[PDB]
């Protein structure tokens, strides 16, 4: 091999690049351990692909290792966990053969193994004697444990270790224009070259300083963000014009030191600097946790006992007087956290066990590839916010005990009664994609939905396709084709049956137009929400609904390594809406059009054209035979109205009889697009042509083309016309001769090599825009005489192409990725392959299991705090993470903005005046006056004004005795229809100073 | 008279000079001349705390030599 | 009574003639007499630098003789 399957690993390619997908592919990996913590990580692992996956665990199943481990059932107690496990491990990807190390008694094993893990199932002492062995023998060491609502995780890549790649980001690059003798590179306008100190950067075109664009690298010494200093070029030469710089990411050695040596002197990496003080304090902790076991024969301390919570306390206090310098001089043993690390220990925690599964799995990617930088090297966490208050839900011994259930080590945490609210909850769920199928199986660990009071609801519109697979679990080969949601629902049903019936999974898009689907009965019974979506506008909808109903909002995204998470509290926070996220750049049609200089620019060029080709132009056809009125409207209603006729004028002056007609047809588009109407341009601006100023035309970002001349044995002309030929004969029901092998280079030279290509002559009278800004863009009326009647054509009809950029088979890609680079070679922009051109084209968004897991895991420590009903805003936690460098940041949800009228407080995102009633206009004013002590002076109905205190009377008599709804009609001329419910109404008003006051909108409930 | 850092979440680090008596409002349109961002873009976070634009640097009690963060939402999922 | 230089991204070079006490607006305004572009739409930099309009070449140590850069702000093309 060396080769990587893209219609599966799409997305996740996206993330991690080839190169660093192929050193994954030979690597073997070792995970001990098998509870919850170890097939979390295994099951990233594999589904990213690694060489083989190898589990070791011989302990029996019991009852208990179900509150994490999503893989195992009742029917397996008693069974090796390993054993169990490995054949569920093996389904999530065929190319990955998982196996089970049957013993662990020779350490010599683990020479098979370029990463080996080590979860919480391994003692402190093996931990240590694997460290030493895979230390001193170049094996890649991790480990990781999680107790209750703490966790922590080691990493030890070895003595020497190369990061290939620090962050994943794009190479910065930008055009120059000029440089100066000292080094002194300023950008080409407006552009800002976002490097930093010390990066590196190589140069191409740069005219005048030839040896500069040999591909040395230079040092970046950054001066302000519009200019950076490479050092002297005087010996180079002097500069002229021209030129490009692009960074380039440079080998980094990196070492490690072993567990041991960091046991005493640890480096640590904070999860969230809020807490920093507590790393310490935590690494002294687990160390204790350890001791516990060694002195009560493996045991860790009881679940909320007094007794070993006191013995655990000692021992930390014992280690901080031996080591002062772990907390430091005169640093006190912070106690209270020592005791809940001890009356935890047993806890086993779902959203701290996905939050370290999905961590630890892409440290076991960093370990095999090079790609990012590892956690270096100790990392502890914890979610102690998420303890409901005890006042509502005591924890002690009698109430937090086990009872028998896959449930216990949760209870363990909660208590009993905290558990069953959980599972008497009512939930929804917006998406059932990557996000939605960690949400799914968190919540089926939970027992979420499970109770006779709750239940779950999951939605989707979408099917599942072969790149999904990649990054949603819970879906097999076998599924392919069917609902996201339905398939969800199932497969969480055969994790935890107790979900059984309990799942209702639904196939709808969630907005404006499913309204009478999700009503308001539907909205008003929940208990909250649940994001899992992958664009902003789903996201604002589920918002708005969100404020009006008052419901809470657990909202999160992710973007290759990075993610995030969002908290929305009714009569709390600020909603999803409230803030702004930056907007999508736009590309001037004038570049697009007539001056190119990036790949991005000649894909959408190509992508335009495809549309044009080969949809708007078969659409057209299609109305025009079948509309005696389509010219007629178009004459009137288009704004390019010269190029719909066209379009249709030209569609059926053609009409390929045959395949070679769609050849000849693709072979003269060709001509057109990549010869004459580039000869068209240069006739306008010659290359040494000037401007209104004495100034080169072709300057700046402008880049003088060169026409094309064909060429057969070329990749992007021979694909240009395979491609434009098999797409022609489809939308004219013409048989391809490719239709059934792959195309013969001879055979399509034949064909052109007889034809008769029509020579350029210029247009003396066309102009082009060269601003947007600028302007413009007796003939038609011959145009639209031209046109065949339909009468000509009965029955004739063109088949339009729906765009499928995952489809390898029917030459979308394969056409626009030869287009674009046809239109790059015009101007000599580097072409691109099929994988970047499907990127752009295809707007795809890089993907990966190990960040979806992560993310999904804090979403789910945040969703405690909903069950508890928190009021405290210092309670809750944002959450920004970026798993390339690594990086985790939380931060306090921001309040919710207040108002004020007449001295009463009310909050400007929550509040509002509800209405029983359609009641009378006059008695809404009176209701107002008496008991806001607000004088009413507009109402309106959307756009509609209802009601002005100006108003004169013979309006208000009109008016001031009529229920809300006839109000409406009276203005409007349209009824309301009787699925409405519910009417908002915005207000003006005075309050009692006489003064305009901003207060809450209303309510009418009909 | 003193210096603190902005990390982005793409692992940037970027130097302001800054007073401790300035606004968030300031801190935001330094990095707008440096990154481009508009001030409206921009969410800083700080030891557990997103700074808001009517307080000073004094009021998250922001030293000498702290970093900064910038983070974003992310949409796909 | 002295001379710099300005350079634009099409490799033209402006001279004006200026005094080291002369604001950044003034060197605007005074490019806007020369070539006819306007005050609002330049953007001056020197040494990597933005040149904020209120400041006097003096503050930049900008010497007789010095290059600048002019960008115009970015819109079309
Ligand atoms: O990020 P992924 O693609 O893995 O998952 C997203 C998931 O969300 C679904 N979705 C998008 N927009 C939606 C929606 N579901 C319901 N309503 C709306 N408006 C999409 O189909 C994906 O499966």
């Amino acid at each position: 091999a060396g080769e990587i399957d893209e219609s599966l690993y799409s997305r996740q390619l996206y993330v991690l690049g080839k190169e660093a997908m192929l050193k994954m592919q030979t690597s073997n990996v070792l995970i001990l351990g098998l509870k919850g913590l170890g097939v979390e990580i295994a099951k990233n692992v594999v589904l990213a692909g690694v060489k083989s996956m190898t589990v070791f665990d011989p302990e029996p199943v019991q009852l208990a290792d179900l509150s994490t481990q999503f893989f195992l059932t009742e029917k397996d107690i008693g069974q090796k966990r390993g054993d169990v496990t490995r054949a569920k491990l093996a389904e999530l990807n065929a190319y990955v053969p998982v196996n089970v190390l049957d013993s662990l008694d020779d350490v010599t094993q683990l020479s098979q193994f370029q990463v080996v893990v080590a979860t919480d199932t391994v003692s402190l002492e093996d931990k240590v004697k694997i460290n030493e062995f895979c230390h001193s023998s170049g094996i890649r060491f991790i480990s990781s444990e999680t107790r209750g609502l703490f966790g922590n995780t080691f990493v030890d890549l070895g003595d020497e270790f190369t990061v290939l790649d620090p962050t994943g980001e794009e190479p910065r690059t930008g055009m120059v224009s000029d440089i100066e003798p000292d080094g002194t590179v300023t950008m080409l306008d407006d552009n800002r070259h976002g490097l930093e100190d010390g990066n590196f950067v190589r140069f191409s075109e740069v005219e005048g300083l030839d040896k500069l664009n040999d591909g040395t690298l230079f040092k970046v010494e950054v001066l302000g963000p519009f200019a950076f200093r490479i050092g002297s070029v005087k010996e180079y030469g002097e500069y002229k014009k021209g030129g490009i710089f692009t960074e380039v990411k440079v080998p980094r050695k990196i070492s490690f030191k072993s567990l041991k040596q960091q046991l005493s002197n640890p480096e640590f990496v904070f999860s969230d600097f809020a807490k920093f003080d507590r790393a310490a304090q935590l690494h002294l902790g687990f160390q204790a946790l350890h001791q516990f076991a060694v002195r009560h024969n493996g045991e860790l301390p009881r679940t909320m006992n007094d007794e070993d919570a006191n013995e655990l306390i000692k021992l930390v206090t014992d280690l901080s007087v031996q080591q002062p310098e772990v907390l430091g001089e005169g640093v006190d043993v912070n106690e209270d956290l020592i005791k809940e690390l001890s009356y935890q220990a047993r806890g086993d925690i779902p959203g701290v066990v996905a939050f370290f599964g999905g961590l630890v799995a892409q440290e076991v990617l960093k370990a095999c590839s090079g790609k990012f930088t590892p956690l270096k090297q100790f990392m502890y966490f914890d979610s102690l916010e998420s303890l409901p208050d005890p006042k509502n839900f005591p924890r002690n011994e009698k109430t937090t005990q086990p009872v028998n259930s896959r449930y216990d080590n949760q209870i363990a945490v909660f208590g009993l009664d905290f558990q069953k609210k959980i599972a008497n909850s009512k939930v929804f769920l917006v998406g059932s994609g990557a996000i939605g199928c960690e949400m799914l199986k968190n919540w089926a660990l939970l027992g979420l939905g499970s109770g006779s009071d709750g239940y779950i609801v999951v939605t989707d519109n979408d099917s599942i396709e072969k790149s999904n697979l990649n990054r949603q679990f819970l879906f097999r080969p076998k599924d392919v084709g069917k609902n996201k949601s339905e398939v969800a629902a199932e497969a969480v049903c055969a994790m935890n049956p107790d979900l059984k019936g309990k799942i209702n999974a639904k196939i709808d898009k969630v907005g404006p137009e499913t309204e009478e689907i999700f009503n308001d009965s539907f909205w008003e019974s929940l208990d909250f929400v649940t994001n899992a979506l992958d664009n902003v506008d789903a996201r604002t909808y589920v918002d708005r609904r969100c404020v009006f109903y008052r419901k809470p909002l657990l909202e999160s995204g992710t973007l290759g390594t990075k993610g995030n998470t969002q908290v929305i509290i009714p009569r709390l926070t600020e909603s999803y809406s409230s803030s702004r996220d930056p907007p999508e750049k736009s590309i001037p049609l004038c570049t697009l059009r007539s001056f190119p200089n990036k790949i991005d620019h000649t894909i959408a060029w190509a992508k335009s054209l495809f549309q044009g080709y080969f949809t708007d132009s078969a659409e057209n056809v299609n109305m025009y035979l079948t509309q005696p009125n389509f010219v007629e409207q178009t004459l009137k209603q288009s704004g390019d109205v010269k190029g719909v006729l066209e379009s249709i004028s030209d569609s059926l002056s053609s009409k390929p009889h045959n395949f070679e007609d769609c050849i000849k047809w693709a072979r003269l588009e060709f001509e057109k697009k990549f010869n004459h109407d580039i000869k068209q341009l240069l006739f306008n601006f010659p290359k040494d042509a000037k401007t209104s100023n004495g100034e080169p035309f072709w300057s700046g970002a402008k880049r003088a083309p060169t026409p094309l001349e064909f060429d057969i044995y070329n990749n992007d002309h021979f694909h240009f016309v395979v491609a434009g030929a098999s797409l022609r004969a489809y939308n004219y029901g013409i048989k391809s001769d490719d239709s059934n092998s792959k195309p013969n280079v001879d055979e399509y030279k034949s064909v052109i090599d007889h034809m008769i290509i029509p020579e350029f002559t210029p247009n003396a009278n066309l102009k082009i825009q060269v601003n947007d800004d600028d302007p413009d863009p007796d003939e038609i009326d011959q145009l639209v005489s031209s046109l065949p009647d339909p009468s000509t054509l009965a029955g004739f009809k063109l088949e339009p192409v729906d765009f499928e950029k995952d489809d390898d088979t029917n030459h979308h890609i394969e056409f626009i990725t030869a287009c674009s680079n046809c239109r790059a070679q015009n101007y000599f922009i580097e072409t691109a392959d099929r994988q970047k051109t499907k990127f752009i084209a295809g707007r795809i968004i890089p993907a990966i299991a190990t960040t979806t897991s992560l993310v999904t895991g804090l979403v789910n420590l945040e969703l405690y705090k909903l069950i508890d009903n928190k009021t405290d805003i210092e309670q809750y936690k944002n959450g920004f993470v970026n798993l390339a460098l690594p990086f985790f940041g939380f931060s306090e949800p921001i309040a919710s903005p207040k108002g004020e009228y007449n001295n009463k407080k009310y909050d400007k995102i929550w509040d509002r005046f509800d209405i029983k009633g359609d009641i009378k206009l006059s008695d809404l004013i009176e209701h107002f006056e008496k008991d806001e002590g607000l004088e009413i002076t507009m109402l309106s109905y959307g756009v509609s004004l209802l009601y002005a205190s100006f108003f004169p009377p013979k309006k208000l008599k009109e008016r001031l005795n009529l229920p809300i709804t006839q109000l409406v009609k009276l203005v409007t001329k349209k009824d309301i229809p009787a699925h409405v419910s519910t009417m908002i109404l915005e207000i003006c008003a005075d309050d009692k100073e006489g003064e305009d006051v901003e207060v809450p909108f209303i309510t009418i409930h009909l | 008279a003193m210096q603190i850092f902005v990390k982005t979440l793409t692992g940037k680090t970027i130097t302001l000079e800054v007073e401790s008596s300035d606004t968030i409002d300031n801190v935001k349109s330094k990095i707008q001349d440096k990154e481009g961002i508009p001030p409206d873009q921009q969410r800083l976070i700080f030891a557990g705390k997103q700074l808001e634009d009517g307080r000073t640097l004094s009021d998250y009690n922001i030293q000498k030599e702290s970093t900064l963060h910038l983070v974003l939402r992310l949409r796909g999922g």
